[PDB]
This record gives C-alpha cells, sequence and structure tokens, in this order.
C-alpha cells in the first residue's frame, strides 16, 4: 500500500527546508 | 459579504503598514527570562520555553546565532521574518511579544502554543478525517487571504510549521521565508514535498505557490502521507513537475475536485490564482459546511483538544539536546543586523 511505502521511507520525520 | 471582507482587509492593511514602516525593536533583554527547555531545534535556530519573570507568563523564545545566519545566507530572510511578524495581527498567526539582540544572538519571544505541532498529531493518528482536515484547512485559507492582501508571500506551509493551541485551533509559527513583494520573486526556498512546479523550474513565482502548498497540506492531512514523496528530493521534484496525482480511494469526490484545482501545474487554472481569487476556494463544494465568520471568530468546536497538564507543560513536544546560550564579549555582525 502507499501508506506502507510512505512509512518505510526515510521522509516520515520532520522535513528540512531547502 | 465580500464587501465586509474588503472593509475588514482595508483596516487590516492600515494597521499593518504603520508597524511595517515603523518596526518595534529592542523590547526586552535576555536577563528578563528564565530559560526552561528546548521545544525544537533546526534551520529555524533553537526555540526554548521561557518564563518572563515580571509577569510569570511563559513564552517560546527563538534564538538565532548571527554568525550562523550570515554563513547560511539568511540575513535578508531573517530581517523579513522579524519585520513581518512584528507587523501582522490575525487569529491564526502566532504573536511576536518581544525581540532583541545581543553580541552573539538575535531573539524572538513569541506566544507559547502548548498543543504541539500538527505534524506530531498527524503522524501518530495516521490521518485526519475530512471534517477534521477541513477545520484546519479553513484557518489556512483565511490566513493566506489576510497575508496575500498585505502583499505577503508565506512559502513555508507544512504540518511541522503549524501548532495546535489549547482551544484546538491552528497557530502559524514560521515566518523565515515570508516576504513582502508586489511582483514576482525567484528564491529557491521551502520544503521539497510542498514546492510548487514553478519554484522547482526556477521561474519567477508569486502567491500562487502558497495555494499549491495548501493543496499539499490538505492531501497530507486527509491521506496521512503527501501527494509527492520519495527517499530523495530530486525524485520528489520529478513527481511534482510531472502533471500526475493519485488519490486514496477513501477521498470524497469534492475533496479530489478541490485538490485537482489547487495542485494545478497550469497557473491560469490554479484555484486562488484566478479572477474570483480566494472565493474560488471558499465557495468550493468541499467547503459548503464551513461558516467562514464562525471559524475567524473561533466559535466552531474543534475536532481535537490537546492534553494540557498545566502552564509550562511540554509533553506535546519532543526532547532535544540542551546547549548553553553563549554571549561573546565582542559584538558579531553588527552592521548586517542593524535594523533587527
Ligand atoms: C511553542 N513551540 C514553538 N516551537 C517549538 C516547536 C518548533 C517550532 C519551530 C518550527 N516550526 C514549528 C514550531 C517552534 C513555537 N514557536 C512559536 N511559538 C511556539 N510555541
Amino acid at each position: 500500500t502507499t501508506y506502507a511505502d510512505f512509512i518505510a521511507s526515510g521522509r516520515t520525520g520532520r522535513r528540512n527546508a531547502i | 459579504e465580500q464587501e465586509s471582507v474588503k472593509e475588514f482587509l482595508a483596516k487590516a492593511k492600515e494597521d499593518f503598514l504603520k508597524k511595517w514602516e515603523n518596526p518595534a525593536q529592542n523590547t526586552a533583554h535576555l536577563d528578563q527570562f528564565e530559560r526552561i527547555k528546548t521545544l525544537g531545534t533546526g534551520s529555524f535556530g533553537r526555540v526554548m520555553l521561557v518564563k518572563h519573570m515580571e509577569t510569570g507568563n511563559h513564552y517560546a523564545m527563538k534564538i538565532l546565532d548571527k554568525q550562523k545566519v550570515v554563513k547560511l545566507k539568511q540575513i535578508e530572510h531573517t530581517l523579513n521574518e522579524k519585520r513581518i511578524l512584528q507587523a501582522v495581527n490575525f487569529p491564526f498567526l502566532v504573536k511576536l511579544e518581544f525581540s532583541f539582540k545581543d553580541n552573539s544572538n538575535l531573539y524572538m519571544v513569541m506566544e507559547y502554543v502548548p498543543g504541539g505541532e500538527m505534524f506530531s498529531h498527524l503522524r501518530r493518528i495516521g490521518r485526519f478525517s475530512e471534517p477534521h482536515a477541513r477545520f484546519y484547512a479553513a484557518q489556512i485559507v483565511l490566513t493566506f487571504e489576510y497575508l496575500h492582501s498585505l502583499d505577503l508571500i508565506y512559502r513555508d506551509l507544512k504540518p511541522e510549521n503549524l501548532l495546535i493551541d489549547q482551544q484546538g485551533y491552528i497557530q502559524v509559527t514560521d515566518f523565515g521565508f515570508a516576504k513582502r513583494v508586489k511582483g514576482r520573486t525567484w528564491t529557491l526556498c521551502g520544503t521539497p514535498e510542498y514546492l510548487a512546479p514553478e519554484i522547482i523550474l526556477s521561474k519567477g513565482y508569486n502567491k500562487a505557490v502558497d495555494w499549491w502548498a495548501l493543496g499539499v497540506l490538505i492531501y497530507e492531512m486527509a491521506a496521512g502521507y503527501p501527494p509527492f514523496f520519495a527517499d530523495q528530493p530530486i525524485q520528489i521534484y520529478e513527481k511534482i513537475v510531472s502533471g500526475k496525482v493519485r488519490f486514496p480511494s477513501h477521498f470524497s469526490s469534492d475533496l479530489k475536485d478541490l485538490l485537482r484545482n489547487l495542485l494545478q501545474v497550469d497557473l491560469t487554472k490554479r484555484f486562488g490564482n484566478l479572477k474570483n481569487g480566494v472565493n474560488d476556494i471558499k465557495n468550493h463544494k468541499w467547503f459548503a459546511t464551513t461558516d467562514w465568520i464562525a471559524i475567524y471568530q473561533r466559535k466552531v468546536e474543534a475536532p481535537f483538544i490537546p492534553k494540557f497538564k498545566g502552564p509550562g507543560d511540554t509533553s506535546n513536544f519532543d526532547d532535544y539536546e540542551e546547549e548553553e546560550i553563549r554571549v561573546s564579549i565582542n559584538e558579531k555582525c553588527g552592521k548586517e543586523f542593524s535594523e533587527f
């Protein structure tokens, strides 16, 4: 599932500005 | 109806310009505050829970190292942040109570919002139901209507920059990328997941980037994950520039319709950017149950009330490594931050 793909990603924590 | 909004906005611009042209400066001193705990640390600097001894009030004090701001090329952005924040006044915008500087640092003392970040609640719960996301979305729609009427571009919308107050309402807390600009602007800034295609494509852009970021926020709140994500920012950009979005099967037809109009690559078609302006959003079917005045007046019952043990309680925030505030005997970057 998309939720399972998101949760396993490295981008679930606080995201830094660019 | 929109005449009352026009009148409201005209008096709001009058109040803003007086403060914009004549900014409050040096309104307190570091020694007036008792430093309690770090609430957060990042590119925004360090934010600490503080107690004002003369009143006993608690506040959130942002500390910025002047030398770090210089090395990071954030001088003008930091001057924009403070100039705008001290000038604005809206129910969903955090209040700047005091600002001052010393030899080493810049300080912004803001109202303490004890409910914690929307980000924390959103990740733990997984996702918000549509009525829950709509309640928060409505507050941002009014906030952007207020900001854009003052010629301000926000550029830093994300759950990590929205706090929940004791009454369950939103407080927008991050003005680091805010800018007063009448024409177009070109700075590459914001967060990968929230960037409009025109920012990624190095075009001159305008307030339409905030309406795109609202589309991103509504999707993430209702789905539990953003519309464009990948392990690397280059892969996120590739997804944003391609004109494709997929919605969870639980998304209502009204929600998908609103999100196709907000997450519109074509600027002549993006909601918030047309002849009817913000009314294309306010009058959309997904917002039919929203009473805009009741939201502004804070009369609507919030879907969620954060846990509040007492004054100074920090349970809604994560723990951070504490560092001592070191003030040099020598004034750093005096000229650069002269107007702060
Ligand atoms: C409580 N906490 C705050 N912060 C602690 C969490 C991280 C923040 C900076 C990054 N964006 C969200 C708020 C600053 C506040 N910043 C202003 N008022 C606040 N009240």
